RNA sequence: GCCCGCCGCGGUGCUGACGCGCAGAUCGCUCGUCGGAGCCGGGCAUGGGGGCGAAAGACUCAUCGAACCGCCUGGUAGCUGG
RNA sequence: GCCCCGGAGGACUGAGGGGGAGACGGGUUCCGCGGCGCCUGCAUCUGGCCGCGGGUGACUCGGGCCUAAGCGGCGGGUGAAGACCGGGAAGGGGCGUGCCCGCCCGUCGAACGGGGAGCCGGCGGAGACUCCGGCAGGCGCGGGCGGAGACGCGCCCCCCGGCGACGCGCACGGGGACCGCGGCGGGCGGCGCCCCGGCCCGCGAACGCCCCGCAGCCCCCGGACGCCUUGCGCGGAGAGGGGGGCCCGGGGGCGGACCGCGCGUCCCCGGCCGCCCCUGAAAAGCCGGGGGGCCCGCGCGCCGUACCGACCGCACAGGACUCCGGGGUCAGCAGCCUCUAGCGCGGGAGCGAACGCGGCUCAGGGAAGUCGGCAAGCCGGCUCCGUAACCUCGGGAAAAGGAGUGGCUCUGACGGGGUCAGAACUGGAACGGACGCGGGGAUCCCGACUGUUUACUAGAAACACAGCGU
């Protein structure tokens, strides 16, 4: 919505900020093989209920 | 840049608690400046933004040189 | 079963009365030390559409006894009542249509509405549009007054009792017939949730005492004891007798 | 924006109450800017000769043609 | 040409304080105006018409001496209305006594 | 009807015709006696003589 | 020329309702639409407002009266008897 | 609470299409109604043997001749399978 | 050269839009640059996909405030408790001590109701009533007279009032915007013949001052067989006539800064009239009355603001509120064609079998088919003629049935404008030439009628209904 609070769009703001891959430094600091993020989400497909 | 060449405003992130009267002190403090009007907002991931437009006869040019933003 | 359609009006909520937009309760106006010693005059301001009712309503601005300024009342109208009309109110007011005398100093024969059945109650009787209460005699030594309530019943009341001079105003308006299920819906969309009507024997036996069968049909007689218990207490109650006969006198 | 007769004119500038001047030519149109009010006047050059030696001369003017 | 144009208000639910016109400006273009709802000037307390003298502006943008009429109960009763006050005054006092 | 009562107000205003005959007129029009401006031009001069 | 012969005002209804409806409308509506007489005014110009309020076009004057008729004939009765029990009371 | 008819609101017949669907009820043509007991949006109220019902045992989030969720509960079976 | 991009051609959506924008929901899908591993049911160099950078600025717009239907709270009351129910309670303010006044909740509940005040031009890859320039407006803070009259020209408390503030409707009238025709100024196109006959562009806001404003209500003279609307309506409780006052979301002129004339359409406003056993919110806030006591400066905080039918149906011919609405034909917001704007829809090519699905035409006969005229066909616009039984006298009724209708050249009627009426001539013996658009009649049963229902196999004779009765 274009009507917002403001409590609502700073739990959304956190979604967005978090929503991220590994880098690639931390691939090779701690020695890991799973490279994906599985707490990543994409708008298509997720239900945000925030 | 473009906004300081012209328009004679410096943009800043700000700390989201901070009303606009509390902005203009603190720049004019700090930079030893003159502050003719502040607008403000939020962005979308969380910070706030500041648009500081300096006294029609101060350059921002000279205070955001000093300052290292040139 | 479940509980019928009678039992589920008395928890409010869909059956509640439409009250909004209505002009406030009508009373007459409380008995005082004015009032007992003598007179008090007010003056008809507007004659007023009340939601839900049929009379109409009277605003009537009297002078504040106990400080300064003015109190409105709301009075249900007798027929003849005019904007700018001077009133009275007290035990030495006149006879005239308008005005509030207790009914032990009104005479014989004389027509009232809006009747107190307990003195300084302000008013329960005879409200209705169209109606009156006659006065029928007086009881000196008990201080009590016999009036002709608009059933026809008898009844005995203190003397001092006030009463409203006049018959209630918006008289005939029942002999109007209602031509359309349309003139019916506006008129309870003004009162209550309770209409239109549905048969108990176009029910199920789960939803009503008189429903089921293969033919529409009560089944038993439909005269039910005066001790019939909730749910059960439907058709005619405690009848004397039923059916259509003249004679009656 | 309004208008203004000759004589008003110049007891504004009299009492410093303008801030700048602008003369333009066509009929001249003579715009003077107040604290409240942007006011205009128009004249012939002939007229408009006078009325700028009287111009005040802590009143700044300005002229424009094209 | 195309001359349609958009809503101009928060939303376009069509309430009676959000009613536009349509005006040209002076770069060839098709604007909307507000159409403010315009209140009713003040009405005399015993019959209910418009006081004279009064505009139909909200009295907070008056100036005092625009508010006012120059009678007694100038903007309180038309006239005719004060006439009739002074006359049942006045006679009343000249039956209530000396018979 | 607009067209007859503007002409026949005006008949009347310059005094032409008085005012009873205009009244007469004016009904007369009101209840479909002219169809059109020539006919009414007639009765005027035939009530007049 | 007479549009109706018998139905008056209920043409507006068709052919809808019954006959015995028809007939009691036609008297009850023809009284409610009447002009009436200004108890004050003396002019013929009392309305009916809403059920039991009746107006002067002229006076201005506002009364309370019948559903369907000014005066009701019960009302008249009661104000004349209301009349003789005053004047009766004087000694 | 008149008649023809557009949007809207509804859903008659073809027992047409589809019926491993476009779809856990849709599509085509045809059809009822269209100033009124008319249609639509938001806010608010009524809670399970209870509500709500112009009454079909209808509707109460794909659930109704008694909703859904967890537990009592690995409920009991002279009956079917191994 | 890919379904992407460009140029040229051919078409579509068809102003209730496959157009331009909001509310709700979604949450970064928005923008620029790069890219094709996944996805984009065919492909891809495309992309709402993947990587990396960015992006939403307000005294005037909304939220914050007010109250609606409601919902909480309340000395207490009740119940084993959880909890549920509630006015009968020593219920707070102004100041300045000290006096005085006072009956008793809610800074809960509307991003459509109420509400102090914003317009034009410009700039960017992505924001604008918010930025920049210009011109204003609102709320704050500091340096007793004139008139015959209608009417004209600082405050505080108590009481009385006002504004806020309100339904529906066929019509009639006024303004704005839109839309057309003609002139004149500038620019285009095509051109076998004709063409001063085709196309595009000719723009002016908020706000301030002066003038002008129909209806409607008011004042003065004076004393009546009239004034006046499409309709009405009004007058000795003072008409007409003569001369005035007030209101009027509007218009003009000067500021801000090309010229005429018309039929309609939409939107708002006006005065009337009609309708109801229906009579069509409240409050904050702001103001008046009666009585008593007494120019120049500075500022305006907090939150929303990108984009989308990118929403719900496991992703999808379903479902999903509102705003703006050109031209031709026409009764028209119908059908059919179109200017502006916009351009997807799990992919292409070949062949022209059966059989299906959606369509078209058929000699002669005309329901013999079938449970049954199911399906299909006939009728249909407008004008004139002509219309029965029966009836609750309103209807039946478009009953049934007939005739005319193009093009061109003209004539008459109404006070510049379309309509209505008539005639000559002419064409396969044609004309509502597409489109749109009743088949009709004689009867019997049931329910009086409009209305309601088994969402997803039942729309009815079932329910409801006015009326009647207990
Ligand atoms: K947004
Ligand atoms: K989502
Ligand atoms: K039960
Ligand atoms: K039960
Ligand atoms: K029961
Ligand atoms: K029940
Ligand atoms: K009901
Ligand atoms: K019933
Ligand atoms: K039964
Ligand atoms: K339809
Ligand atoms: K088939
Ligand atoms: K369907
Ligand atoms: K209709
Ligand atoms: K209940
Ligand atoms: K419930
Ligand atoms: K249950
Ligand atoms: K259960
Ligand atoms: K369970
Ligand atoms: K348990
Ligand atoms: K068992
Ligand atoms: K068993
Ligand atoms: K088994
Ligand atoms: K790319
Ligand atoms: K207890
Ligand atoms: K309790
Ligand atoms: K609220
Ligand atoms: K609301
Ligand atoms: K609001
Ligand atoms: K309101
Ligand atoms: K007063
Ligand atoms: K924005
Ligand atoms: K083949
Ligand atoms: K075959
Ligand atoms: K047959
Ligand atoms: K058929
Ligand atoms: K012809
Ligand atoms: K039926
Ligand atoms: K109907
Ligand atoms: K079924
Ligand atoms: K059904
Ligand atoms: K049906
Ligand atoms: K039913
Ligand atoms: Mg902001
Ligand atoms: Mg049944
Ligand atoms: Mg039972
Ligand atoms: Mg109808
Ligand atoms: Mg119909
Ligand atoms: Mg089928
Ligand atoms: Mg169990
Ligand atoms: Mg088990
Ligand atoms: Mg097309
Ligand atoms: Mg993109
Ligand atoms: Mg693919
Ligand atoms: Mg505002
Ligand atoms: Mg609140
Ligand atoms: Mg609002
Ligand atoms: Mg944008
Ligand atoms: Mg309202
Ligand atoms: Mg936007
Ligand atoms: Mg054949
Ligand atoms: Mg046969
Ligand atoms: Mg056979
Ligand atoms: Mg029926
Ligand atoms: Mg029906
Ligand atoms: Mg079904
Ligand atoms: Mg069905």
């Amino acid at each position: 919505t274009a009507n917002k609070t403001l409590s609502r769009k700073l739990r959304l703001a956190k979604k967005t900020k978090t929503n991220k891959n590994i880098p690639r430094w931390v691939i090779a600091k701690d020695h890991l093989k799973k490279t994906w993020n599985y707490k990543r989400h994409h708008w298509r497909r997720s239900h945000l209920k925030l | 840049t473009t906004q300081i060449e012209k328009n004679n405003t410096i943009v800043f992130i700000v700390d989201r608690r901070a009303s606009k009267p509390e902005i203009r002190k603190a720049f004019e403090t700090v930079f030893e400046t003159k502050v003719a009007r502040v607008n403000t907002l939020i962005t979308p991931l969380g910070l706030k933004k500041a648009f500081i437009r300096l006294a029609p006869d101060v350059q921002a040019m000279d205070v955001a040189s000093k300052m290292g933003l040139a | 079963g479940r509980r019928i359609r009678v039992q589920r009006k008395g928890a409010g909520s869909v059956f509640r009365a439409h009250v909004a937009r209505r002009l406030g309760a009508a009373k007459l106006r409380a008995n005082d030390f004015a009032e007992r010693t003598g007179s008090v005059r007010g003056v008809v301001k507007a004659i007023l559409h009340d939601r839900g009712r049929g009379a109409p309503l009277a605003r009537v601005q009297f002078p504040n006894m106990r400080g300064e300024g003015r109190v409105n009342e709301l009075f249900i109208a007798p027929e003849g009542m005019y904007t700018g009309q001077e009133v009275f109110s007290g035990n030495k007011a006149t006879l005239h249509i308008g005005n509030i005398l207790p009914v032990g100093n009104i005479p014989e024969g004389t027509y009232v509405c809006n009747v107190e059945e307990k003195p300084m109650d302000r008013g329960c009787l005879a409200r209705a549009s169209g109606t009156y209460c006659l006065v029928v005699a007086h009881n000196m030594e008990t201080n009590k007054t016999r009036i002709r309530l608009p059933s026809g019943q008898k009844k005995l009341i203190s003397s001092k009792a006030r009463a409203m001079i006049g018959l209630v105003a918006g008289g005939g308006r029942t002999d109007k017939p209602l031509l359309k299920a349309g003139n019916a819906y506006h008129k309870y969309k003004a009162k209550r949730n309770c209409w239109p009507v549905v048969r108990g024997v176009a029910m199920n036996p789960v939803d009503h005492p008189h429903g089921g069968g293969n033919h529409q049909h009560i089944g038993v007689s439909s005269c039910v004891p005066r001790n019939a218990v909730p749910g059960q207490k439907v058709g005619l109650i405690a009848a004397r007798r039923t059916g259509c006969s003249g004679g009656k006198r | 924006p309004n208008t203004i007769t000759e004589e008003n004119l110049m007891k504004m500038i009299a009492d410093g109450r303008g801030k700048k001047l602008v003369v333009k030519s066509c009929k001249v149109k003579l715009k003077l800017r107040t604290a409240k009010y942007l006011y205009t006047l128009t004249v012939p050059n002939a007229d408009d000769a006078k009325s700028i030696v009287k111009g005040c001369k802590d009143k700044v003017e300005v002229q424009y043609v094209n | 040409a195309d001359c349609r144009v958009t809503c101009r208000f928060h939303s376009t639910y069509r309430t009676r304080s959000k009613i536009v016109r349509y005006k040209r400006t002076p770069g060839n273009r098709l604007t909307s105006l507000r159409v403010k709802k315009l209140p009713n000037a003040p009405h005399c307390a015993e019959t209910g018409k418009q006081i004279h003298g009064i505009p139909r502006v909200i009295p907070q943008h008056l100036t005092r001496q625009q508010r006012k009429v120059s009678r007694p109960y100038g903007g309180k009763l038309c006239g005719s209305a004060l006439r009739a006050h002074i006359l049942e005054s006045f006679l009343n006092e000249e039956n209530q006594a000396l018979r | 009807q607009r067209v007859l009562r503007r002409l026949l107000s005006r008949y009347r205003d310059d005094e032409k015709i008085d005012r009873h005959l205009y009244e007469t007129l004016y009904a007369k029009a009101k209840g479909n006696m002219f169809k059109n401006k020539r006919v009414l031009l007639e009765h005027i001069v035939g009530m007049q003589k | 020329a007479k549009r109706t012969k018998k139905v008056g005002l209920t043409g507006k209804y068709g052919t809808r309702y019954g006959r015995a409806a028809r007939k009691q409308l036609l008297k009850i509506e023809t009284s409610q639409k009447a002009k009436y007489t200004c108890p004050f005014c003396a002019k013929d110009k009392v309305r009916r407002t809403a059920c039991g309020i009746w107006t002067c076009r002229s006076c201005s004057k506002t009364m309370a009266g019948g559903a369907y008729s000014l005066h009701t004939e019960p009302a008249n009765a009661a104000r004349a008897t209301i009349r003789r029990l005053r004047l009766a009371r004087e000694d």
